[PDB]
């Protein structure tokens, strides 16, 4: 196994552990025993941003973007409880971990889109009547996307939500209504949908791996503009442990 | 319809008492025998429907229950505001000395 | 204004008994405070935990009360958390932990009394500046 | 021989601008830094200097003017890491993280050191005495202090001086907040150096202009009384020495022109040497004098001084600088 | 990026070699008084 | 502290490190005696 | 005598320049100055010991020489605790006595001995323009320096060892039994980049590499000394350099300026040969310690440090480095290349491990983090601890700050001196260091540039 | 129009640099 | 006390100029 001196500076720390091609087995799910997802890694490989059409009737298709925040994108060390429902569906409930990364991607023309790539408070359920994790098992779930900035963030003019000015004090006698959207900061909590598709199972170790696609909203600048719709595709690795 | 939610929360009982669902943990220092054990339990077991539900935290001893009963008059429960509880601001809201 | 014995009179125990420190006691307490405590308790605050300070009201609301000489000396011997439920001598300097905190090795009872007296007298001299931080610098 | 001909051309004193070997290094680096500076100052996208994903706009096309524009220092996430173009995945990532600043400052420092070497080289080729480069070492040390040594001590090229006017002012104010540079004796020596340099510049100019020997009329400019390469002295140093020795007293006046011009060289160069060393020694966090709460009355009340008022201003700058970048009470770097 | 890296390395190596071998090509002799 | 048998030589030790600076100063004194010739 | 301006051509303020062609008096100047250096070493050691409080950390007491002796494994035990102050006393006393001997020799050769050594001896008498003699003297001194490097090796390997801050269980005096003699490892430090995360030879992080590098340096210096005793400068060397006393001085001045800058960076960044038990934490060490301390505090209070979001959207406690490693959040993201013995047990293959952070932080690590946070190398010129806005309570400036600042000043001034003497040696060899000859002005014989 | 003005003034300054260096009054010995 | 340090430093700082004065008095090589 590699140590820190072998990993550092190579970009390998941002990559999920991969499984060999000779892992097509089935990790048996026994309903009586409690199961824990001891590690859940999410490595994004592509970010797509839904272009905003000037005409509302247009199709509004997803456009690829260029990442400018370097190898700072992966979610890792995510743990949770993998409970077995009466349906036989597995359900992962995320307790903690590094479950968020700020990601800025550049669109064509130079428009920078910041987003909080996250799986915070993820509840992800499988197909019904699952007795083993196979290459056909599929997690679909919902998570929370908090505001990209928290309440203590201050804008370039010193305005914020839990701290800072509530007015444009550099324009002391300006009409306040037209500045209202820039003077009142709003904290947005939104919903995101994720689809993990298992493509490799090592039954003896318990290690599953596959691809994922998630959909969420970008940053709204504390309520200053409209967020973009972002689709994040990548690979994932997870470790299923009995209790 | 644009309102600063923190100011509106300051208009409620959050601006007069310790909100069990929203207040940063360090405020529990200002009353005897709460910080850090009882304060950690209170913040961990939040949210609460009523103040008295804080007497239903699993694991409290009798002394801790007596301390909570003594400090119950300083406790309020408002609805959870996202801005005050997101980012771990209940444990560290960036306000040091 | 002078350092009068009324200023140097601080509560000795929790019962209500007091003690009038001498000026030499206050000066030696300030020197020992700079020697052993000021690197984290400069000006009455706590650098490694700003939520707690050394103001007399905060020490009074501690369990057991630490707003007197005997309570402060007991803390310097057996430091606890603010509610008193947990002992923290492994991470706070004490007479117990003089092995790992070597600046507590040669601290006598009179030295602890002097440090406690300095801690209890400095708010009376400085106002809210003691334990108030950079707002009051 | 081709190499011999190239060596003869490089070291030639008949070129309009002297090249020399310090020039064969100096010209490409300075051209690269200048071209990158112009392009970045006009058209660079905003740069995340603090590493906190809050990019700062510095170019003219993105809403700046001449005063407010700058080439923004590289990201705090980069720190002291070397960040060339080929280490970035794309040019958009390179521009987001402040790569042009690193390119410009590294090329400029190399080119300016070779400018000092080139000054020595031309002085040697012309049969001169060689110490003009020693005089130029003071602004060069200042540039090294603000662009390289301060980032090294603070641990990030984000804390280097921005390449712009308002960015320079931001550097000054934050530096005063964190190091109390005004109360540092090396900066006081530097202020003495620059104030004295301006004083002695005006003094020497006014004394030489005062003692100019009449060679013209009131119709023509007095400057036409001097001809380029004339052997005779154009002004009377005896009259100027008499004037200045009556102005203060005789032994305060230089009668040796060589001693006077050595003094003119030596005063601002030594002062700027000391202020560059001040910036470097505050880069290793050896800060200016701290006299906060130094004056104490009989009871123990703090009696404020002017140093405490300075401390209040420094506290204002400290609590407002990089308002989103700090998570912990101490601004350790 | 890789092509640019090798290109810049070649350019820098060329100019540094020019500097080093120029200052090794009898530089003290290139003075107007005592060429020696 | 120093070993106790050296204790009475503690003040002398307290002035020992500044002796080199005096050497520099001594040079000027010598140059003043010969008139800076 | 050559002790005036009329005879020598140098004024009093350049009076040591009168010693250039006077080998005996120049030797006296050098030996007396070496006595001055040894005098400062001994007297400063005795001064530091006389005020030394052994129960207080060395970096809180304004000591720069006692940490050097402690790094050599003399007088210290596990954790850097002082067990015996007598070795410090021995070093200081022996330096003071040797300085008396060297001062006697310097005074004798400066004012009593022969002014030139060439008549008395052909071995000791030298001409600056005699290249063979200069290389011979250089070879003698190279052999001496190699013996000194092997003396450090001998102390590390056979005479008690060195203080290892990376030793298992804690820093302790350890004998180095297996030095790294691999030239790939040793000379891979010289090829390392000086920038962030690489750090060149300043990044040496184990005593095995230190001892192996010193074995290589001692052997190379001895071999080069023998080489220069047995050989004469080649034609390219003879044509590439100026061969005069001021020229050799300028070469040494440039070398010393470079070494001064290297030592400045070494004392500022390295915590292996400058252990933080003795010299205090580095700036990166202190910032990482503050982040670690508040991570521990809020984790004890119940915060999920892996998922806590700071004001900007980055992790309040843990974030990712530009190459993906899990690092401390905040401004100390600039210091993610820091490595320290108190922090390494929590570092996994992908950086800081969340599970070890939740479960394995021992109290000694917390004590170390708090101590290094509150003893950051930040202070005022009048030794006030903390930031520039702090109040006057703490009397502390780190030895790392003092050493780094002083040696940057010295290294810059020695670069200036190198420029001065290199230009002057070139002009004096070329024959126009005293000005332009009026009858033979070179520019007047040049075509115009228009 | 403000960016164009700044760039225009800067370009005129650089052109003046060129003319002052290469098309100066030649200093002549007298 | 402090008077001992002052006496020591006075004796050393006079020992220097005493050497200079003695050499000037007896017309040494000074
Ligand atoms: C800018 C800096 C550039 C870098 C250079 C740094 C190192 C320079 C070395 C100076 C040698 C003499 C210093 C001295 O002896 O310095 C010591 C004295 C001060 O004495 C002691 O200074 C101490 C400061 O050192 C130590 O103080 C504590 C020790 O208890 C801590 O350990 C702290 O970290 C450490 O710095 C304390 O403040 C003591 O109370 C005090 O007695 O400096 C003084 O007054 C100095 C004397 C005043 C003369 C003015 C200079 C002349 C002009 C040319
Ligand atoms: C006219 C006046 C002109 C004056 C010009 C001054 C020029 C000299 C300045 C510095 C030269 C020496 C640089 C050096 O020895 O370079 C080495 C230093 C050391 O660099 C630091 O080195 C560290 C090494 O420590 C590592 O290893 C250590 C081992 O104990 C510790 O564990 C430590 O925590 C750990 O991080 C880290 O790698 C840091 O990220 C890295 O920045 O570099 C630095 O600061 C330098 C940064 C790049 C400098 C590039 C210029 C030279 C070409
Ligand atoms: C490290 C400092 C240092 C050293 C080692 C020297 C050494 C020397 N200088 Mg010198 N110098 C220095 C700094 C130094 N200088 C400075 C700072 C200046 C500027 C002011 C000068 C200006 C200067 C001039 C102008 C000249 C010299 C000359 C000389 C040489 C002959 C000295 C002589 O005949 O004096 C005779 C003086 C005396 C006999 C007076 C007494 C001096 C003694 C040595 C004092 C010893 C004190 C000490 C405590 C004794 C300890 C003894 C104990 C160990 C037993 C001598 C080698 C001369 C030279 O070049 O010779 C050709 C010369 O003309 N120097
Ligand atoms: C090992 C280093 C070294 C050596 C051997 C020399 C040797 C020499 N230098 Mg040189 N120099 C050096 C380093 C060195 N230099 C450095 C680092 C610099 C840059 C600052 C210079 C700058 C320099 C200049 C500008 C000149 C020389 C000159 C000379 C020659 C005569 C020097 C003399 O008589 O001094 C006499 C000594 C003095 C007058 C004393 C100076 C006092 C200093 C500047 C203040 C020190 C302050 C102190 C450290 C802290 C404060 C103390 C407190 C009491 C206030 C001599 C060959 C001269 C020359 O070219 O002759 C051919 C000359 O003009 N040097
Ligand atoms: C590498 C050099 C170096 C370093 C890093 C230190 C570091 C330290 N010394 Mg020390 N010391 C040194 C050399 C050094 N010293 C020398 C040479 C002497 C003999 C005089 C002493 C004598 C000494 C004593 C007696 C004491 C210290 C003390 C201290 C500590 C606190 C210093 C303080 O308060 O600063 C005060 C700051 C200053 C005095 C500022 C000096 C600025 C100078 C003048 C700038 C010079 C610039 C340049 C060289 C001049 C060139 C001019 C140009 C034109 C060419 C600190 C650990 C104290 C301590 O705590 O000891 C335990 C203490 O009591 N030192
Ligand atoms: C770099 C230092 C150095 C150098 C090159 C010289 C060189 C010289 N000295 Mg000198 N000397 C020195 C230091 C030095 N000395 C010191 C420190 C003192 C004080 C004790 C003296 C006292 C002294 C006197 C009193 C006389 C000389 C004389 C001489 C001349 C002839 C000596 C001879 O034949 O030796 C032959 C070789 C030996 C005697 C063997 C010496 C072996 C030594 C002790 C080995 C030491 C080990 C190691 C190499 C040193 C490390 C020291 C380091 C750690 C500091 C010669 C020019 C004589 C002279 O000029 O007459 C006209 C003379 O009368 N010297
Ligand atoms: C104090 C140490 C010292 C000094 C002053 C000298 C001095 C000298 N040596 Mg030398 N030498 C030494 C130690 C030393 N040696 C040791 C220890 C060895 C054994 C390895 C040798 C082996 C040796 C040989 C084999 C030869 C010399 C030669 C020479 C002469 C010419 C030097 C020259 O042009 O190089 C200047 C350097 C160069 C020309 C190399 C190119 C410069 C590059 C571009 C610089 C790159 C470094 C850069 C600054 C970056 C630094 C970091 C980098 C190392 C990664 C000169 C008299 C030559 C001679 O005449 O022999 C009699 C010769 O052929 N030396
Ligand atoms: C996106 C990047 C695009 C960048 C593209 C840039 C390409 C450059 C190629 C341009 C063609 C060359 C034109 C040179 C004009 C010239 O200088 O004539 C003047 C002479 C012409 O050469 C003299 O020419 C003479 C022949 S003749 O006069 O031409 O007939 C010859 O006899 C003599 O030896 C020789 O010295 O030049 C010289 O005197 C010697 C070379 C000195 C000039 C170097 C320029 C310095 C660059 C600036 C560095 C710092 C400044 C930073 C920016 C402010
Ligand atoms: C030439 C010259 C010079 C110089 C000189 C010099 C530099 C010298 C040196 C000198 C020296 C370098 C000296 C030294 C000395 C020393 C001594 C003499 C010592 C002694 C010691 C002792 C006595 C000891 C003691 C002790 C002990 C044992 C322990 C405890 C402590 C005590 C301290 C008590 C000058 C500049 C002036 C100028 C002119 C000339
Ligand atoms: C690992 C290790 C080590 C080791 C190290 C080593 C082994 C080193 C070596 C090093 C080396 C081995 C070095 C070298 C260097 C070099 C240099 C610095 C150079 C210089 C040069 C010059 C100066 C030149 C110049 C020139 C030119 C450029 C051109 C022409 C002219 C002339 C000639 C002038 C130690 C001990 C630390 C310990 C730890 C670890
Ligand atoms: C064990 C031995 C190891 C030896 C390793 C040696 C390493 C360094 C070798 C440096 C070689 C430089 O060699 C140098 O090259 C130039 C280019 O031809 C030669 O030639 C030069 O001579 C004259 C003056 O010298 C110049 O005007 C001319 O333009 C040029 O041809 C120099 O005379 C020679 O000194
Ligand atoms: O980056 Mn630029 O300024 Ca040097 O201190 Mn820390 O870091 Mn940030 O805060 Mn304050
Ligand atoms: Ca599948
Ligand atoms: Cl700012
Ligand atoms: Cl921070
Ligand atoms: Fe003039």
């Amino acid at each position: 196994t590699l140590t820190y001196d072998d990993i550092v500076g190579t970009g390998l720390a941002n990559k999920c552990p991969t499984l060999d091609d000779t892992a097509r087995g089935a990790y048996p799910i026994d309903s009586s025993q409690t199961y824990r997802i001891a590690r859940l890694c999410l490595q994004p490989t592509t970010f797509l941003v839904k272009e905003e059409p000037k005409n509302k009737r247009q199709e509004a298709e997803f456009v690829p973007t260029k990442l400018v925040t370097r190898e700072t994108t992966s979610l890792d060390q995510i743990q949770g409880e993998l409970k077995v429902n009466s349906d036989g569906s597995l359900t992962f409930v995320e307790e903690d971990g590094i479950d968020f990364q700020p990601v800025t991607v550049q669109m064509a023309g130079g428009e920078r889109i910041p987003l909080l790539f996250t799986v915070k408070n993820l509840v992800a359920s499988t197909q019904p009547n699952v007795t083993s994790i196979t290459t056909s098992t599929d997690f679909k779930g919902e998570f929370n996307v908090p505001s990209y900035r928290t309440a203590n963030f201050l804008d370039p003019k010193g305005r914020g939500l839990a701290s800072g000015y509530d007015s444009a004090i550099a324009l002391p006698q300006a009409k306040e209504e037209e500045l209202a959207r820039a003077n009142v900061k709003r904290f947005s909590l939104t919903k995101g949908q994720i689809s993990l598709n298992v493509a490799k199972v090592d039954g003896r170790t318990g290690e599953i791996a596959g691809t994922f696609e998630s959909e969420q909203l970008s940053d709204d600048d504390m309520g200053a503009h409209e967020p973009h719709e972002v689709k994040i595709q990548g690979v994932f690795y997870a470790s299923i442990e009995p209790a | 319809e644009l309102v600063n939610v923190v100011d509106e929360k300051l208009g409620t009982a959050y601006g007069e008492k310790i909100d069990l669902n929203n207040t940063n943990i360090a405020a529990f220092i200002q009353y005897r025998g709460l910080y850090p054990t009882l304060a950690k339990l209170i913040v961990k077991n939040a949210p609460y429907e009523s103040v008295e539900d804080v007497l239903n935290i699993p694991g409290l001893t009798e002394r801790q229950k007596q301390i909570l009963r003594e400090n119950l008059e300083h406790f309020t429960v408002t609805e959870v505001e996202t801005a005050l509880v997101e980012g771990g601001d209940r444990y560290n809201n960036g306000l040091y000395k | 204004a002078e350092l009068t014995p009324e200023v140097l009179t601080v509560p000795l125990n929790s019962e209500g008994k007091t003690i009038t420190l001498t000026e030499k006691q206050y000066l030696e307490g300030k020197r020992l405070f700079q020697y052993a405590c000021a690197s984290c308790h400069v000006g009455g605050i706590t650098k490694t935990n700003p939520s707690l300070d050394l103001r007399t009201e905060t020490l009074a609301l501690a369990t057991p009360p630490r707003d007197n000489i005997e309570g402060l000396v007991d803390y310097m011997k057996n430091p606890t958390t603010y509610d008193g439920e947990q002992e923290i001598a492994e991470v706070h300097p004490s007479l117990r932990s003089a092995d790992i905190f070597p600046k507590m090795r040669n601290l006598t009872e009179k030295d602890l009394v002097a440090i406690a007296g300095h801690i209890l007298v400095e708010p009376k001299i400085l106002g809210d500046k003691w334990g108030g931080g950079k707002v009051y610098y | 021989n081709l190499w011999e001909r190239f060596c003869n051309w490089v070291t030639s004193t008949d070129n309009r601008l002297y090249v020399g070997w310090f020039g064969v290094i100096m010209i490409p680096t300075l051209l690269a830094a200048t071209i990158c500076f112009v392009i970045a100052f006009i058209a660079a996208p905003p740069v995340d200097i603090d590493g906190i994903r809050e990019p700062v706009s510095g170019s003219l096309l993105y809403g700046n003017n001449i005063i407010t524009g700058a080439v923004v220092p590289s990201s705090n996430a980069i720190g002291l890491h070397f960040y060339p173009i080929w280490e970035a995945a794309s040019l958009d990532e390179w521009l987001y993280n402040g790569g042009p600043y690193q390119l410009i400052i590294f090329h400029f420092l190399l080119g300016a050191s070779c400018y000092m070497g080139r000054q020595w080289e031309l002085s040697y080729r012309l049969g001169m005495r060689p110490w003009i480069c020693v005089a130029y070492s003071a602004p060069l040390a200042s540039a090294f202090a603000v662009f390289l040594i301060y980032p090294i001590g603070q641990g990030s090229f984000s804390d280097g001086m921005p390449l712009g006017i308002s960015g320079t002012f931001n550097f000054m104010i934050v530096f005063q907040a964190e190091h109390n540079i005004l109360m540092h004796p090396f900066h006081q020596l530097g202020v003495a150096g620059v104030f004295g340099g301006a004083l002695f510049c005006a003094m020497h100019g006014s004394l030489v202009t005062s003692s100019l020997i009449r060679e013209t009329t009131e119709t023509e400019s007095a400057n036409y009384g001097y001809k380029f390469g004339q052997e005779e002295e154009t002004y009377n140093i005896v009259a100027a020495h008499g004037y200045f020795g009556r102005l203060i007293f005789q032994y305060a006046s230089f009668n040796n022109s060589r001693s006077l011009h050595f003094f003119l060289a030596a005063w601002p160069v030594v002062g700027v040497w000391f202020t560059a060393l001040g910036i470097s020694t505050m880069a290793f966090n050896l800060n200016g004098f701290n006299f906060n709460h130094s004056v104490i009355d009989a009871k123990g009340n703090v009696i404020n001084t002017w140093a405490d008022i300075i401390n209040r201003a420094n506290l204002g700058m400290e609590v407002m600088h990089e308002r989103n970048a700090h998570n912990f009470p101490l601004d350790l770097a | 990026m890789e092509t640019l890296k090798i290109t810049v390395y070649i350019v820098v190596t060329f100019f540094v070699l020019l500097f080093v071998f120029g200052f090794l090509s009898g530089d003290p002799a290139r003075n107007p008084k005592r060429k020696d | 502290k120093l070993p106790e048998a050296y204790a009475i030589f503690d003040p002398l030790v307290d002035v020992l490190p500044v002796i080199p600076v005096l050497f520099l100063a001594l040079a000027f004194v010598w140059q003043a005696a010969v008139g800076f010739r | 005598t050559n002790r005036d301006q009329e005879s020598s051509g140098f004024a009093w303020w350049a009076g040591n320049a009168r010693l250039i062609n006077l080998s005996g008096k120049l030797l006296g100047a050098h030996v007396a100055h070496a006595g001055l250096i040894v005098f400062w070493a001994g007297a400063m050691t005795l001064f530091e010991l006389a005020h030394f409080i052994p129960e207080k950390p060395m970096y809180e007491q304004g000591l720069i020489l006692i940490p050097h002796i402690a790094t050599l494994g003399w007088g210290v035990g596990p954790g850097g605790e002082v067990v015996d102050t007598f070795p410090f006393f021995v070093v200081g006393v022996v330096h003071l006595i040797s300085s008396a001997v060297l001062g006697f020799g310097g005074v004798y050769h400066a004012i009593r001995g022969p002014e030139t050594l060439e008549e008395y001896s052909s071995f000791f008498g030298y001409d600056w323009k005699d290249k063979n003699k200069m290389t011979t003297i250089l070879g003698f001194h190279l052999i001496v320096l190699g013996i000194g490097a092997l003396l450090l090796v001998a102390k590390a390997m056979f005479f008690g060892g060195l203080y290892d801050t990376w030793a298992p269980g804690g820093g302790d005096v350890r004998v180095i039994t297996n030095p790294t003699l691999d030239p790939r490892v040793i000379f891979g430090y010289l090829l390392k980049s000086p920038f962030g995360g690489e750090g060149w030879i300043v990044s040496v992080n184990n005593l095995e590499d230190v001892v192996g590098g010193h074995i290589w340096i001692g052997l190379i210096c001895i071999a080069g000394g023998i080489w220069h005793i047995l050989t004469t400068p080649f034609g390219w060397a003879r044509r590439a350099f100026i061969w005069s006393g001021e020229a050799y001085l300028s070469y040494s001045l440039g070398a010393l300026s470079m070494m001064g800058f290297i030592a400045t960076c070494f004392v500022w960044f390295n915590n292996t040969v400058y252990p933080s038990e003795f010299y205090g934490p580095t700036g990166p060490e202190a910032s990482q310690a503050q982040a670690m301390t508040f991570l521990i505090r809020d984790q004890k209070l119940g915060a999920n440090v892996g998922s806590a979001q700071g004001p900007t959207g980055l992790g309040k406690y843990l974030m990712r480095s530009p190459t993906g490693e899990i690092i401390f959040g905040g401004e100390t993201m600039r210091f993610w290349d820091f490595r320290g013995p108190w922090l390494e047990p929590l570092r996994g293959p992908n950086g800081l491990d969340l599970n070890k952070i939740k479960n394995d932080i021992q109290p000694w690590q917390e004590r170390r983090a708090a101590e290094y946070m509150t003893h950051a190398p930040l202070g005022s010129l009048n030794s006030v601890g903390g930031v520039a806005t702090e109040i006057n309570s703490v009397n502390f400036v780190s030895p790392r700050s003092w050493l780094a600042t002083s040696h940057f000043v010295l290294a810059f001034f020695f670069l200036v001196g190198h420029l001065w003497h290199a230009g002057r040696a070139r002009a004096a060899a070329a024959g126009f260091e005293k000005g332009i000859d009026r009858e033979s002005e070179p520019v007047l014989s040049m075509p115009s540039l228009d | 129009m403000e960016t164009i003005t700044y760039v225009f003034i800067f370009a005129c300054i650089i052109a003046l640099f060129f003319f002052a260096i290469f098309f100066r009054e030649p200093p002549r010995i007298t | 006390e402090v008077i001992a340090q002052l006496t020591m430093i006075a004796m050393i700082g006079i020992a220097g100029p005493m050497i200079i004065f003695l050499l000037a008095v007896r017309r040494g090589n000074l």
